[PDB]
């Protein structure tokens, strides 16, 4: 940024990392972190400071089969077939070298008709695919750590600015999972002033357990003693028919 | 219980699952176990140490033990329904308050601010930025007033920012802001209720008192605005927030100050917005309030927070013209230019209103309150050196308020009111000597005076006269025309003699 | 002046006071006058007729009300007020001011549904009962001779009752 004064010192690292791919980067995937922020950083610093990279569709479109593949992937298995630091840097190199692109791009990929519609991919299938089975029912998500779940976000945002088209669906499509239930004439309120889910997260190694009434504990502890041994547990359920 | 693993104990109370340290006996002991022991107590304020033999009245009650899914279990002899649809649920509200979704909208709106500004050479926004603003409008209307300032703090994350957020989008663009009054504010008949007074959080309140604010501001060179029960929309918003004084805001005290900063900071932007607070008798109204004689019930809660209701009715009133009330007290002269109106402001707005005159001048209720309640501020000074700048009645009506309280007020709160009582006396207009005389002497036969005071509580009550002397020496010593007063005056000038040497002996 | 304590002026003020705010504003006039300036132990006769004027079912007990405690407008005459005066010296005359609210409020719902839902005489009301606290703590009637307080039974159960008005 400052020792160099001139454009020619970041190209050479910028073709040089992008060289390197699902190859030795894919290779530690625990300590390549460092590497992809830093990825950021150099791409950043070329649209703000106008600094045109030579290569920037070319590398853009690889990163789409990229996350198309990994689409697939909990798709066919259930489980993301990577780790979870280099789907960070997948989503977050999209977003900076996305800013290299005209608004006749960047619609191309979002809300194209035979365009890769990498703006549905993430709302139904990266973030929100819960929503989507809520919203079939009123009729396993790629990202799954707050830090993925972030980076779908900011690709998201990218997606959307500078292009109305796009921006459009991204906000239509909100509506429909969130805020069409009610938010049709009148924008009605939770009532509760200070509200969050009262049921929690159920951390994974955890466990459900009762809620008590006041006075429910005797029963409470007894259900919780039952239900643990194996027999119990699977005999009961195996009882079949009991409707 | 034990949790079979291929490679332990937890915790399990009532809904509640964790992990559990009992593993180590010592734990055992101490929670199953029972048993009396020797306790530790610590009280008076970690001062007083006592032992006391305590049972532990938490121990074990039923205890199972297990030998080292049986086909033969489920051999005869003689719906993942439910549970998908809950868990859907689940993740469908856990996304919706997660923090980073949160994050999301702000980027989501925030973002193509660049675009919005109109062209240099143009003071609106071209199709497409008029259209982007359209859409963003309408997702921050449905997300904050649906579930956006109802999250709590930690998540919604400090809700001013989400004004900031709202300012980038409802400038520059007359429709949008039509769209946004028409739509989130004036549809529901309690978005105005429930956010300025109902909204238990400081900041919500805050910032949707600056929302309206912004919203009246930038549509004053809008054109009228449909009625939504020739009227701009900012007519529209003050009619709709002066509306909860009716009910609303009697029933809803403990929760003011910021209803009244949306007519502190109003009037804080201009000439256009005061003449326009003037015309709709904001003034008229407020003085009103705080009597307990406006267009609804009293406010309820004690110790409710007004000083915001005056210091709306100071800045208004020291707008308007005075001239058809004051008295010159040397006969012939002309009464003296008001050097105490409004800075910022070269010629008052209109004449002093005739509703707010019968508040202010020919009644003394309102004189009283804010003399009473909010003296330590110092919106008052400014509207009473205003008012009393050559109104001999006016002028005695601040001094019989005042003397009052000075007298019969409680020991500890002498100090806002005499310290208030420099700067009437200390106002060089015509009627200086007599305000000087009438605090003093006292008003006869009703109100003390400073001297009198003094005599009566030199026994008892001794700090109230030592807090008036000290007003008296600050007075004499920063003002020459008391001086000339107090020497010239053989009795003042006697009387101000036993009282300094009672200052003395009592020290 | 006279005949306050007999059982024939009241049945005249009573019947006159009713419905009739000029007559309404005169008897309160008077008595408000006469709790300000009168003996210590002269007084209570003049606030319990001033009870029985309050305690007037008619349409105007809320604003008679509000013309007793408040005060006649825009002057220091009333009963808040004649506490203020009095609290400082000639404290007897604040007790028996309080002690005629005591009774008031424990005996008219309409003069209940006034203290509790105005706040301003809310806040009043516990300023002059705070005082009546510290004033107990720093043996014959006070409703007789004396000075500063008297510290009797008819205060200290009085102070007790008020501290159940005010919550």
């Amino acid at each position: 940024t400052r020792c160099c004064m001139g454009h020619r010192p970041l190209l050479f690292f910028i073709t040089l990392l992008f060289t390197v791919l699902g190859s030795t980067a894919r290779e530690r995937a625990k300590h390549s972190g460092d590497y992809f922020t830093l990825l950021r950083h150099l791409l950043n610093y070329a649209y703000n400071s106008n600094i045109n990279v030579p290569n920037a569709e070319v590398l853009l479109n690889n990163e789409i089969d990229w996350l198309k593949r990994i689409r697939d992937d909990v798709k066919r298995t259930g489980e993301t077939g990577i780790e979870e630091t280099i789907l960070e840097g997948h989503l977050g190199v999209t977003k900076e070298l996305l800013a290299f692109q005209t608004s006749e791009k960047k619609f191309h990929i979002g809300c194209e008709k035979g365009g890769a519609n990498l703006i549905k991919e993430l709302i139904d299938d990266f973030i929100f695919p819960a929503s989507n089975v809520y919203l079939q029912y009123m009729r396993i998500p790629v990202c799954g750590s707050p830090p993925t779940i972030n980076a779908g976000f900011e690709l998201l945002v990218a997606l959307a600015v500078g292009c109305v088209r796009n921006l459009k669906q991204i906000v239509d499509s909100l509506t429909e999972m969130y805020y069409i239930g009610t938010a049709i004439t009148t924008c009605e309120a939770l009532t509760e002033w200070e509200y969050l889910p009262p049921v929690g997260p159920r951390p994974p190694k955890g466990f459900v357990g009762l809620k008590n009434a006041g006075a429910t504990c005797y029963m409470n502890s007894v259900i919780q003693q039952l239900y643990m041994i194996p027999s119990i547990r699977n005999g009961i359920l195996a009882i079949e028919g009991t409707g | 219980i034990i949790q079979r693993n291929g490679g332990r104990w937890y915790k399990f109370d009532d809904g509640d699952v964790t992990e559990c340290k009992m593993d180590d006996d010592e734990e055992m002991k101490n929670q199953c176990f029972g048993g009396e022991y020797m306790g530790e107590v610590f009280d008076h304020m970690m001062k007083r140490m006592s032992y006391r033999r305590q049972k532990r009245w938490w121990n074990a009650y039923i205890l199972f033990y297990e030998r080292m899914q049986d086909d033969e279990l489920i051999r005869y002899i003689s719906i993942e329904r439910s549970v998908r649809k809950q868990n859907v649920q689940f993740m469908h509200n856990r996304m919706q308050y997660s923090m980073e979704y949160f994050q999301f909208m702000k980027k989501l709106l925030t973002c193509n601010g660049v675009y919005l500004n109109p062209p240099p050479g143009q003071d609106h926004l071209l199709p497409e930025a008029e259209e982007i603003t359209m859409i963003s409008i309408q997702l921050a209307a449905r997300f904050l007033f649906t579930t956006g300032f109802h999250t709590k703090k930690v998540v919604r994350g400090s809700a001013s920012d989400w004004y900031d957020a709202l300012c980038i989008l409802l400038r520059h663009s007359k429709n949008v802001r039509f769209w946004f009054a028409h739509n989130v504010l004036f549809n529901v008949s309690n978005r105005f209720s429930e956010y300025l007074l109902e909204c238990p959080s400081a900041e919500v309140r805050g910032a949707f008192a600056k929302l309206i604010v912004f919203i009246a501001h930038f549509s004053l060179q809008d054109g009228p605005c449909p009625s939504p029960f020739n009227l701009s929309l900012s007519d529209h918003l003050l009619r709709a927030v002066l509306n909860l004084l009716r009910r609303e805001v009697s029933e809803h005290g403990r929760h003011l100050q910021q209803y009244f900063n949306l007519f502190v900071m109003y009037a804080n932007l201009g000439v256009a917005e005061k003449t326009q607070l003037l015309k709709l008798s904001v003034p008229a109204t407020f003085m009103l309030v705080s009597l307990d004689e406006g267009p609804g019930p009293p406010i309820k809660y004690q110790y409710a927070e007004l000083g915001k209701l005056y210091s709306v009715v100071s800045q208004l009133i020291r707008c308007c013209n005075v001239s058809s009330r004051m008295q010159s007290s040397i006969n012939g002269n002309p009464p003296l230019p008001n050097p105490f109106g409004d800075p910022n402001l070269s010629q008052p707005i209109m004449p002093i209103q005739q509703n707010v005159a019968d508040i202010l001048f020919v009644r003394t209720s309102y004189v009283k309150k804010i003399i009473e309640d909010c003296s330590n501020s110092e919106e008052t000074v400014k509207l009473l050196r205003f008012c009393c700048w050559e109104n001999p009645q006016f002028s005695s009506t601040v001094l019989s308020e005042l003397l009052w309280q000075v007298a019969y007020s409680y020991t500890y709160e002498l100090r806002p009111y005499l310290d208030l009582l420099l700067q009437i006396l200390l106002i060089e207009d015509s009627w200086q000597t007599h305000r000087i005389h009438n605090a003093l002497k006292g008003i006869p036969d009703d109100r003390d005076g400073l001297f009198d005071t003094i005599q009566r509580s030199k026994n008892h009550y001794q700090k109230r006269a030592y807090q008036c002397i000290k007003c008296m020496v600050a007075l004499f010593s920063n003002c020459p025309v008391a001086y000339q007063i107090l020497q010239g005056n053989g009795d003042l000038k006697r009387k101000w003699t036993w009282a300094v040497e009672w200052l003395g002996d009592e020290l | 002046e006279d005949c306050s304590n007999s059982e024939e002026t009241v049945k005249l003020l009573r019947f006159c006071c009713w419905e009739n705010p000029q007559f309404s504003s005169t008897v309160l006039s008077e008595l408000l006058w006469q709790v300000a300036y009168s003996y210590t132990y002269e007084l209570r006769p003049y606030l319990d007729l001033l009870l029985q004027i309050l305690l007037i079912e008619d349409s105007w007990q809320t604003h008679r009300i509000h013309n007793a405690l408040k005060g006649i407008p825009d002057d220091r005459d009333g009963l808040f007020d004649t506490i203020q005066r009095s609290k400082n010296h000639y404290q007897k005359r604040a007790y028996q001011c309080i002690k005629c609210m005591v009774a008031l409020f424990s005996n008219c719902p309409v003069a209940y549904q006034i203290l509790q839902g105005n706040g301003d005489l809310k806040r009043k009301w516990t300023w002059a009962v705070e005082w009546l606290g510290d004033e107990l703590e720093r043996q014959s009637n006070e409703t007789s001779n004396g000075y500063f307080l008297e510290r009797s039974h008819s205060a200290r159960m009085t102070l007790a009752k008020a501290c159940e008005l005010c919550p």
